[PDB]
């Protein structure tokens, strides 16, 4: 009967794609609740791991992080987090210490993933040598397109693992995703891995 | 193979998931610790 599931709050500046992300998950869509005193959206995304199915319970604002932190009861109980920003504006990522800050006041050492999203846009501002320069103890980052779903899965199961204590958990089936609005280019997409394991291994 | 989480996983006694925000929440409380939805 019971069903592993976890609170994951998802924060960063307003307008770093958070809400277009959290929807990319189409049942976690279908089934989402409007919290009504909070102004938030919980989104119950289901993934079918390899010991069976987990749940990220995703809070999603309704805007209101435009105008100063946001009220404790939207992070109460958190179990995780994925910090946003969008690598096309310096701004929001100048701003993640700030989010870092404000989550770890509240909810201490959980699990938190960096997401710099919008990588399908060719002018980038934010490469992965400053934000490899910049990189903090257990603060894992990817690079993510919400609106092409790329990379859509790899912060669910880097937090997955970590929750559960389980290294070798895997995803046995990608979640349904709405299908991508604008097409991630394979020669970007090439490049930026590769800049980002070049700045990861490089001496 | 017998860590499935249907077998290996459960909740604590008497807690309850929040109807509105599903947080999960101690048999001890009476409302939800983040929303404040009363419990059911
Ligand atoms: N090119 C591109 N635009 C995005 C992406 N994600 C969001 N956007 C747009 O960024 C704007 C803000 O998105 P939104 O999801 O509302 O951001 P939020 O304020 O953080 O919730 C919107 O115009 C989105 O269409 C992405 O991956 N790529
Ligand atoms: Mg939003
Ligand atoms: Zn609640």
């Amino acid at each position: 009967e019971p069903q592993v599931q976890f609170k994951l709050v998802l924060v960063g500046d307003g307008g770093t794609g958070k809400t277009t992300f959290v929807k990319r998950h189409l049942t976690g869509e279908s089934e989402k609740k409007y919290v009504a005193t909070l102004g938030v959206e919980v989104h119950p995304l289901v993934f079918h791991t390899n010991r069976g199915p987990i749940k990220f319970n995703v809070w999603d604002t309704a805007g209101q992080e435009k105008f100063g932190g946001l009220r404790d009861g939207y992070y109460i109980q958190a179990q995780c987090a994925i910090i946003m920003f969008d690598v096309t504006s310096r701004v929001t990522y100048k701003n993640v210490p700030n989010w870092h800050r404000d989550l770890v006041r509240v909810c201490e050492n959980i699990p938190i993933v960096l997401c710099g999203n919008k990588v399908d846009i060719k002018d980038r501002k934010v490469k992965a040598k400053s934000i490899v320069f910049h990189r903090k103890k257990n603060l894992q980052y990817y690079d993510i397109s919400a609106k092409s779903n790329y990379n859509f899965e790899k912060p669910f199961l880097w937090l997955a693992r970590k929750l559960i204590g389980d290294p070798n958990l895997e995803f046995v089936a990608m979640p349904a995703l709405a299908p991508p609005e604008v097409v991630m280019d394979p020669a970007l997409a090439a490049q930026y891995e590769h800049d980002l394991e070049v700045a990861q291994t490089t001496a | 193979g017998s860590m499935d989480f249907r077998s290996v996983f459960s909740t604590k006694e008497g807690q309850w998931d929040c109807s509105a925000c599903l947080v999960q929440n101690e048999g001890s409380s009476t409302k939800c610790a983040a929303c404040q939805n009363p419990r059911k």
